């Protein structure tokens, strides 16, 4: 009944020293029933990464919508949208449906191509922006993700340390939610190279 | 009643001309001279404040207008047409850009939107084209300093320097001699004032000349302090006094 | 009432021609020449900017060659501002088809749509047609490389090599003479510039008067690249071919 | 909306816009249809004033409306697409509501209806 | 309603769909085909509210058949599924949403690969080696998790489905009056007339 | 949320706590509630965070355009009027509660606005979960003829009351001082009285600690030439 | 030659309908004049009652738009009244929407843009009127803003409109070329009206009785017109020096 | 707590100063008397939003009327309120008293309760506080009282209503509408509580 | 030329010839008048008897607006009825919102702006009537005359249609010979005289006099038709002055 917890799943993002990480579980359920082990929740438009939790139809629709919007942005601006600007585009786009919202918990992560500054941001379903320095969490195991992150996280982590921290924050958060897990992906993002890792986690 | 003019008032003549756009360009030719010079570190746009009466306070007529904090426009031709275009231009920078992306549009895209409004007036039912040519100077973080010209047709082009209206043909030839790619802003102001002297008949002082620059950020013109990344507008209208100081080194 | 001032932009001549279409075509014949040449390993677009200045900023200037998506570009002949209205509409069909089917639009579908819009302005509405002709250079996985043209009438046709704008008669005759089916993109580039070089109303063809773009599978492996050539690159390709 | 009566009568009972439309069809490339005992053959001229064309991707003169009905034409090609699209849609609409493909007479009668409507609607030629 | 299964094997996709149509305390029909050919290499099975099921099935069919005539070309299963999903995702925020769940089984003639898509009435799409809508999944998913292999032949695929129907005839409360089984391969769509 | 506004001899000051919350959880420990409608007109918001942020930006935009069309510094009464007619039209469904404060040609102003479209004038105001805590301090310590220094103290003390005694409020004190004939000065993290102490332990792990199934490289770049 | 009937460009780049609207302006054969004092803005107009059957009290071309803004119209009354009713609506709407009194210059701009539309839109004719707006604005002080059928507007130290404007304009220029200030250096409005009427007398070479004039005065909050008796007091003063 | 009383020299309007949200006092010094014209006031009771939105509109309607037809009659101001309050009765919680001084009819008081009916009365009381003073007002009102008498009658009345009503308090503001113009009176706790 | 073929087109003179042609339709009509008296207004019109088949006193031309306003016109009768129908809507909408019956100056500008609106577009024809109307409001008696252009003014006396010059002379005399003012009962007689005198320019067909009046004393500030004895007494006084 509560649309934000029919399909289940989680996204987390973190800033480090001249890098960011964004990670998500792979589950898609219909409540108790697991349906898919391959439902990725992290998409990318140029160098800007978007994670989306909540009702899966809306996850898909918003990804299709932001691909559309960033494609036209690039044809008219003759450059790739930057994380700060995309964040405003997500917030605008969600607030347009104020009285019929997309049941989603979006998370933006990426490095500014001109300032080299690592950037993350989260949103409620009507586009209120949360621009924490440290970390952003979203999904059915948000409570848990807040607990893991707030204890595990320290600033200015190197990409290979940050990978460990965000992986351990997601894994241990997911093992304590019935509607998350079933696999996980972590993106380590530097100014001009992006490593994608699939995690070994329990399949229950 | 009802606007029963649902058909184009601009149509192709057998010669393949669009009469109403050509005639619009004629009205722009009659208009007072305005020019734009692009430096390495700024852009200058200038025009003559042709005062209709001496009783008239020419200060209360803005021929040079701020569109965004980093973009200004000047014109030649029909002042009323220009005024309502500045209104629509300022509002479209908000509705079709700033309210979506949370930043002011880059010069080429705001120009693009002004261009679109002018095109629609050559094809929409029951209207004539706009009788103006705009010079739009601007700065954005990814394109640097730019200068564009916009014609009644909707066509727009980027210039290093140019002039429109009355004494354009002569003024363009004068800029071609003086313009190099190393010019500092002050050098481009000094040339803008020379170029404008040729087309003016009567007085030539800070009360008959309107001149704005797109240069460095003006924190003193922001209105508030406490956000480092907000450094103030790049657009600045020069004062009567500021123009007159530069006319003594002329 | 109003009727007194209505041109009637969508009527037939006694001969069965559409006035406004024929006159818009006349308009396009005075616009800078645009050439499309299709090779086995890509498509060349080449177009001449109309009597420019020395003070026109050429490196931030686009009057002739527009990107529709990552696979398709157009060359414009006619009213730039009219062309920008259609390009923005075509750009949105391309992004609607990609949202609906999760596949990049086949070139001939986009071209049919822009041609159908144009056709509309010639049968209803009472408005003037768009004074614009397009060369569509595109790649999709059904027909490979495709060159199209559309004109105010909203009619479209496919081509191995084609010209629009000024002196097409003169340009068509030179292309008809030196085109061959087994031609390659480098050979096509050279053909494109030699054509403009002779059909130009200017004294000499120089970089500052040209816009140039190649759609190549000259992209690393089974994918397609669009190259909108920079001023300096046009200047290099003018020396290579030996026209300056 | 543009309401103007473009197809009107003339003092000698002629609708000139309809007659000038027939003149556009006279100008069109030739089209022929010959029905045999157990077949119909559509034949279409291709003016050879256009060479360096691409015959793979150029719109072919014969259009499939459904799997059993085709439409060839003379006149403005740009006009013919609108009629073909309207016929192809009605063809699927008929299958969906009658659980049967259109008859050739039904499809013809539909397209002819569409052509008639554009002779006494304001704003349209 | 209630029983639509799909299994993608090596070189085909197999859709199995219940023959029962039950209104109230009567089984009105025991031979119902809960499927529509969208194109020669794409089959769609459907289950959900009375009326909505067929109105949605036939509507999608008519659109795909229109696309096929207009382009004289057959859309990929991926393209058809994306079209279908977006229709549902649009419906879910309508005055009266289409209450219909579909499996889309297609052979992609370009990639020479069978594909199964599972989409729910919200417009929730996933590509699966095997899928089911409603209660069936509660039995058949864990069953297939054990017995499935990617490189199974169509004959093995059919034996694996027989296992699924038997398990459902044992442990489901309602009598779904057997399944109609259809194979989507490189040669198109054919019905298995003995199951 | 705890927001206050306090008028003084030559202007108006506005203050807010820096905590944003999803239910009982803290999302943003150093959030900024102090928003700018025009250069010299600031407001602060409680209720639906999105709703207050949308409504500030929409009225900020329309005020910027009005200021350009009229060639005048914008007035607070204008921001006030626009806000109240928008919120009233939407019948409370736009959950925006704002203290609006500015300096303009007419002088210094202080207004509140509630989601239904009611407005309020005064020399001191409070809003949010923390409003009763703030108003206790304001009612105890407010006098006529406050100086700039006294009004900032009184504003921050009123936010502090909220930080300590209200669970809905916490972290830092943000201030903005709008004085007549002067630029607005926005003192982001004015007071910083809730810094987390050093943790007993680093939880930096040893590399290799996580089990990986598959690595790969992702192309963020556009398709390359040649 | 239908580019003379509607508001489309002639080959010379001209709108003939705007030009013929300007001519409509002088049809009433009245001259108006506006000057600024220290605290006040004074507008005087010729009042001509040809018919004895008319009730003279109703014959006016001066309108009270809001409490602070007065408007005098040079043109035919039906168009003048159309402009008056629109300016009243707009100065009322502005106050409701933005919580302060519409400034003189802003309403000038707003009436100007409306006029600009009749010049670009074909189904709408230009209004055959020149609108002179006067106030004591709370930001700008004594203010004069004038709109015409072209959609032009500008601010004025002083201004004159009507058949003999060139003579009133020049008479006024001469006086400011002497004083070397942008206004009538006078503490009371009664003496700014006396200056207004005196300088219209010297410029039209005509004397006036109380029923030959119309006078509006705009002070810091209130714009009022004078009675015949109020003007007679002002005429007597003039004569006595 | 709000009332208007028509006396010899003109009319007097009086109110408390309390805005409450539940049992919390949001503002203890609000001004509930709002000018519609120069010598036409309203006293507002009900929703803070609903009364303000209405009063703003009536201001605008009379400003427009003044521009066109000069000074409107107190009756005309009452009619504008009635028209709004009657046509929007399903979404308004607003009880209004309208008091005015012209030179022809002199002091007039109109009351507009929830329905949007209009009642011309020698005096009107309204708001939550009024219930407690129907007895006191009825036994103490006379026609043709002086300014000093009418201000006193209203001071005492609202004094009682504040004492007994939790939804009323603060200062008692009044507005005196005579030929001479508008006079603003304030009375503080210390002055009225000891009555 | 061609400037007179389309309404709302300025000639090079700065004139709107379609409006000036409407005035001709007006000048072609029967004579109607207005006389402002001490506490009220009196309307009167010439009704040409085309045939003995016209039922006397039946084809009434003077129309009431609300209960206090008289309207009479000359020109195209249907155009006038269309203008009164609008007037009734304006007077109904003003009473609805403001409670008070519409003041006469306010009513006049409601007609003014409406007629004026019919000179703004080529899609409408101007009105083919000059209209004479007025009554008693809170500020006393007002008489107005309104022209196809939208032009209107206050009048001591008004006249339009074929006999207007004649009537205007007879009115001009009364204004000069009654500075202290006329009484409503006096104005009813004079009205009859000025219609009989203005009938000289229509002297072909014999006519049927029609008077109406609003007077604070004589009708309580309500519009009433003059009927029976008071009409006969006026027709008598009128017949005596021409002989
Ligand atoms: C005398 O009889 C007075 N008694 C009090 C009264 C309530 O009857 C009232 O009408 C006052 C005075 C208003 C003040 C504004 C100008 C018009 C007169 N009415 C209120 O104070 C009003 C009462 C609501 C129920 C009658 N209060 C509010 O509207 C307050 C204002 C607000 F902002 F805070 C919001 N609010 C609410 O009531 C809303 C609905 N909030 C809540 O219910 C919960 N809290 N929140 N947010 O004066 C009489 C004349
Ligand atoms: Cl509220
Ligand atoms: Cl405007
Ligand atoms: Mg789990
Ligand atoms: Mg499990
Ligand atoms: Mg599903």
């Amino acid at each position: 009944s509560d649309p934000s917890s029919i399909n289940g799943g989680i996204v987390v993002a973190m800033t480090g020293k001249d890098c960011v990480a964004i990670a998500c579980d792979l589950r898609l359920g219909s409540q108790s029933l697991g349906v898919s082990n391959k439902f990725e929740k992290i998409f990318h438009y140029g160098h800007v990464f978007l994670g989306i939790t909540g009702l899966a139809t809306d996850v898909t629709t918003l990804n299709e919508m932001f691909r559309y919007k960033t494609n036209l942005y690039k044809l008219k601006e003759e450059r790739a949208i930057e994380p700060e600007t995309f964040t405003q585009l997500v917030s605008s786009s969600l607030y347009e449906r104020r009285f019929g919202p997309y049941f989603v918990g979006p998370v933006v992560a990426g490095i500014n191509s001109k300032s080299g500054k690592p950037f993350i941001a989260g949103f409620d379903l009507i586009g209120c922006i949360d621009e924490a320095k440290d970390f952003i969490v979203s999904g059915t195991a948000s409570d848990q993700l807040f607990g893991m992150c707030e204890s595990l996280y320290e600033p200015n982590l190197e990409p290979e340390d940050l990978f460990e921290t965000i992986s351990q924050a997601l894994l241990n958060a997911a093992d304590r939610d019935a509607l998350s897990g079933w696999g996980a992906v972590v993106y380590i993002i530097k100014k001009d190279e992006v490593v994608k890792r699939y995690l070994k986690m329990r399949q229950d | 009643m009802t606007d029963r003019y649902s058909f184009s008032l601009t149509t192709f003549s057998p010669s393949g001309k669009l009469g109403q756009i050509d005639y619009a360009l004629t009205a722009v030719k009659q208009g007072v001279t305005s020019l734009g010079i692009k430096a390495t570190n700024g852009v200058v746009i200038a025009t003559e404040k042709k005062s209709s009466s001496p009783l008239a306070m020419s200060e209360t007529l803005s021929k040079v207008s701020l569109l965004t904090p980093d973009i200004g426009a000047v014109y030649s031709g029909m002042g009323p047409d220009y005024r309502v275009l500045v209104d629509k231009s300022r509002k479209v920078a908000h509705t079709s850009y700033k309210r979506i992306y949370g930043e002011y549009p880059p010069t080429k895209l705001l120009v693009s939107e002004v261009a679109k409004i002018m095109q629609e007036a050559t094809q929409s039912g029951g209207v004539r084209p706009f009788g103006v040519s705009l010079l739009i100077a601007g700065h954005d973080e990814f394109n640097g300093f730019s200068l564009y010209q916009v014609d009644p047709s909707g066509s727009y082009f980027p210039w290093k320097a140019t002039a429109i209206g009355k004494g354009s043909v002569a003024a363009k030839t004068f800029l071609e001699k003086r313009w190099n790619d190393e010019l500092e802003l002050e050098d481009a102001i000094h040339i803008a004032l020379l170029t404008l002297k040729e087309s003016v008949e009567g007085e030539f002082n800070g009360d008959t000349i309107e001149l704005a620059i797109i240069g460095d950020e003006n924190p003193d013109l922001l209105g508030y302090t406490g956000i480092p990344t907000d450094k103030g507008p790049r657009f600045r209208k020069l004062t009567s006094q500021e123009i007159n100081d530069r006319l003594e080194a002329l | 009432g109003s009727r007194r001032y209505d041109s009637r932009t969508t009527i037939f001549s006694p001969e069965g021609r559409l006035y406004q279409v024929e006159y818009a075509l006349e308009s396009i014949s005075h616009a800078g020449t645009a050439i499309g040449i299709m090779a086995s390993d890509g498509i060349v677009l080449a177009a001449e900017r109309k009597v420019t200045s020395t003070l026109l900023e050429q490196d931030t200037s686009t009057e002739k060659l527009y990107k529709l998506n990552d696979k398709i570009a157009v060359a414009v002949a006619g009213l730039t501002a009219d062309a920008e209205i259609l390009i923005n509409t075509a750009r949105i069909h391309a992004q609607n088809y990609l949202k609906t089917y999760n596949e990049d639009i086949p070139v001939e579908i986009l071209v049919r749509r822009l041609s159908d819009i144009k056709q509309g302005y010639t049968q209803h509405g009472g408005l003037r047609p768009f004074g614009v002709s397009f060369i569509y250079a595109g790649y999709d996985d059904r027909y490979g490389y495709q060159l199209y043209t559309s004109n105010p009438s909203g009619n479209y046709t496919g081509w191995k090599a084609i010209s629009v704008g000024a002196n097409t008669s003169a340009a068509q005759t030179l292309l008809q003479m030196d085109y061959k089916d087994d031609m390659k993109v480098d050979d096509a580039i050279e053909l494109a510039l030699k054509t403009l070089s002779k059909t130009t109303d200017s004294s000499a063809l120089t970089y500052d008067r040209l816009e140039f773009a190649t759609i190549r599978k000259g992209a690393n492996d089974g994918e397609v690249y669009q190259k909108i050539f920079k001023p300096q690159e046009i200047k290099d390709i003018l020396v290579k071919t030996g026209i300056t | 909306g543009y309401d103007r009566a473009l197809s009107i009568f003339s003092p000698d009972g002629h609708i000139f816009q309809v007659e000038y439309a027939l003149e556009a069809v006279k100008r069109g490339t030739c089209a022929v249809g010959v029905k045999g005992k157990n077949c119909v053959v559509l034949g279409c001229e291709r003016r050879s004033t256009l060479k360096l064309q691409d015959t793979r991707i150029t719109p072919s003169k014969v259009s499939k409306i459904d799997s059993h009905v085709v439409l060839s034409f003379s006149g403005l090609n740009a006009d013919s697409r609108i009629l073909i699209e309207k016929a192809r849609v009605e063809a699927q609409s008929h299958r969906l509501t009658l659980e049967d493909p259109v008859t050739v007479e039904y499809l013809t009668r539909y397209v002819a209806g569409v052509q008639q409507r554009y002779t006494q609607s304001g704003g349209v030629r | 309603m209630d029983i639509i299964l799909g299994i993608r094997v090596q070189d085909s996709v197999i859709l199995a769909s219940s023959k029962a149509v039950t209104r109230g305390i009567s089984v009105l029909k025991d031979s119902d085909d809960k499927t529509r050919q969208l194109s020669p290499h794409t089959l769609m099975s459907f289950a959900g509210e009375a009326g909505d099921t067929v109105q949605f099935a036939e509507y999608i069919q008519a659109n795909i058949q229109l696309y096929s005539i207009r382009e004289d070309y057959e859309l990929s299963p991926q393209a058809v599924s994306s079209f279908v999903r977006q229709e549902l995702a649009k419906s879910i925020r309508s005055r009266r949403p289409y209450q219909v769940n579909v499996l889309i089984g297609g052979y992609d003639k370009k990639k020479n690969k069978p594909e199964l898509y599972q989409i729910d009435y919200l417009g929730t799409k996933v590509e699966l080696p095997y899928g089911a809508h409603g209660y069936s999944g509660f039995y058949t998913f864990s069953l297939l998790d054990h017995h499935y292999r990617p490189d199974m032949t169509t004959e093995e695929g059919l034996d694996l489905l027989k296992l699924c129907v038997q398990e459902l005839e044992k442990r489901m409360p309602m009598d779904f009056k057997g399944v109609i089984v259809k194979i989507v391969d490189k040669d198109g769509i054919r019905q298995v007339d003995d199951f | 949320t705890t927001i206050v506004g306090v008028k003084f001899n030559n202007g108006v000051v506005i203050a807010a706590d820096t905590r944003s919350t999803q239910g009982p959880i803290v999302a943003d420990k150093n959030c900024a509630k102090l928003h700018r409608i025009s250069p010299k007109i600031w407001c602060a918001g409680a209720g639906t965070a999105a709703d207050t942020e949308a409504v500030t930006q929409l009225i900020g935009s329309n005020i910027e355009l009005h200021s350009l069309y009229t060639s005048r510094e914008p007035r607070v009464v204008s921001a006030l009027q626009m806000l109240k007619q928008h919120l009233f039209k939407y019948q409370g469904h736009i959950g925006a509660y704002l203290i609006v404060a500015g300096v303009d040609p007419t002088g210094s102003h202080l207004f509140s606005i509630h989601a239904h479209g009611s407005t309020d004038v005064g020399y001191y105001l409070s809003l949010g979960s923390g409003s009763l805590a703030a108003m206790a301090v304001l009612e105890s310590h407010w006098k006529q003829d406050l100086t700039k220094e006294e009004a900032i103290k009184l504003a921050s003390d009123a936010i502090q009351a909220g930080i300590w005694n209200d669970l809905g409020s916490g972290s830092n004190v943000d201030v903005c001082v709008m004085e007549i004939g002067k630029d607005a000065e926005y003192l982001r993290n004015y007071l910083t009285p809730n810094v987390r102490e050093e943790k007993q332990k680093s939880y930096k792990f040893p590399r290799g600690t996580t089990a990986v199934l598959k690595e790969s490289i992702v192309n963020i770049c556009d398709i390359q030439e040649e | 030659g239908y580019d003379r009937h509607i508001t489309i460009f002639s080959p010379e780049g001209r709108l003939y309908q705007v030009e013929y609207a300007f001519k409509a302006t002088n049809q009433t054969n009245i001259n108006s004049l506006a000057v600024r004092g220290k605290d006040c803005t004074v507008v005087i107009s010729q009042k001509k009652v040809p018919d004895k059957l008319l009730d003279p009290t109703t014959v006016s071309y001066i309108f009270c738009i809001s409490r602070t803004i007065g408007m005098v119209v040079n043109g035919p009354i039906p168009d003048a009244r159309n402009a008056a009713l629109r300016a009243k609506a707009e100065a009322a709407e502005f106050r409701y929407k933005y919580g302060y009194d519409m400034p003189c210059d802003v309403l000038a701009k707003r009436m100007a843009n409306l006029s600009q539309i009749y010049t670009q839109r074909a189904y709408m004719r230009p209004l055959g009127v020149i609108l002179t707006f006067v106030s004591v604005d709370e930001e700008l002080g004594p203010s004069i803003y004038k709109t015409d059928p072209a959609g032009y507007y500008v601010g004025y130290k002083a201004t004159a409109t009507g058949p003999k404007q060139q003579e009133i304009t020049t008479n006024l220029e001469n006086h400011f070329k002497k004083s070397k200030i942008d206004h009538i250096n006078e503490e009371s409005w009664e003496k700014v009206v006396e200056f207004a009427i005196t300088h219209m007398i010297d410029a039209l070479g005509t004397e006036f009785s109380k029923n030959d004039l119309e006078v509006g005065v705009a002070t810091k909050d209130k714009f009022f017109t004078l009675s015949a008796e109020n003007i007679e007091e002002r005429l007597v003063a003039i004569a006595e020096q | 707590t709000i009332m208007a009383v028509e006396f010899d020299g003109g009319v007097v309007m009086g109110s408390d100063s309390r805005v409450s949200a539940g049992e919390a006092v949001v503002n203890r010094v609000f001004d509930k008397l709002s000018p519609l014209h120069e010598r036409i006031y309203c006293a507002l009771s009900g929703s803070a939003a609903d009364t303000q939105a209405i009063a703003d509109i009536v201001q605008y309607h009379l400003e427009l009327y003044t521009s066109q037809y000069g000074t409107p009659s107190t009756e005309t101001a009452a009619s504008v309120f009635k028209e709004l309050c009657y046509e929007n009765k399903d979404n308004l919680t607003a009880g209004i008293i309208v008091a005015g001084y012209d030179d022809k009819n002199k002091g007039e008081v109109y009351t507009i309760p929830l329905g949007g009916s209009v009642h011309k009365l020698p005096y009107a009381i309204a708001g939550s506080g009024s219930t407690f003073i129907y007895g006191y007002c009825d036994k103490n009102f006379r026609e043709n009282m002086s300014k000093e008498e009418t201000v006193d009658f209203i001071k005492h009345s609202l004094s009682q209503a504040i004492k007994w009503d939790g939804s009323s308090g603060g200062v008692i503001r009044m507005v005196v509408l005579t030929a001479a113009g508008v006079e603003r009176l304030i009375f503080y706790p210390d002055e009225y509580e000891q009555l | 030329t061609g400037y007179d073929l389309s309404n709302s087109v300025f000639s090079p003179d700065g004139r709107n010839f379609q409006v000036e042609y409407a005035v001709k339709a007006v000048e072609n009509g029967t004579t109607s008048i207005g006389i402002k008296c001490n506490d009220g207004v009196v309307f009167a019109v010439e009704k040409l008897i085309t045939s003995k088949l016209l039922v006397p006193q039946k084809n009434v031309k003077i129309q009431v607006v609300d209960r206090h306003i008289g309207c009479v016109y000359s020109g195209l009768i249907p155009d006038g009825r269309h203008l009164v129908n609008r007037g009734r809507e304006e007077a109904a909408s003003f009473k609805k919102l403001y409670k008070t019956p519409i003041p006469i100056p306010a009513f006049a500008d409601r007609l003014g702006q409406y007629v004026q609106a019919h000179t703004l577009y080529n899609s409408v024809r101007p009105f083919g009537v000059s209209t004479i109307f007025g009554g008693v409001d809170k500020n006393g008696a007002h008489l107005y005359m309104l022209e196809p252009s939208g032009s209107y003014w206050g009048y001591k006396g008004a006249a339009t249609g074929k006999g207007r010059q004649s009537a205007k002379a007879e009115l001009e005399k009364l204004v000069d010979h009654h500075p202290e003012g006329l009484s409503a009962r006096e104005a009813v007689k004079q009205a009859a005289k000025i219609i009989y005198l203005a009938h000289e320019d229509n002297k072909e067909k014999d006519f049927e006099l029609e008077i109406s009046w609003c007077s604070l004393s004589e009708t309580n500030g309500l519009h009433k038709f003059v009927k029976g004895d008071l009409l006969q007494e006026a027709i008598d006084f009128a017949q005596k002055e021409i002989n």
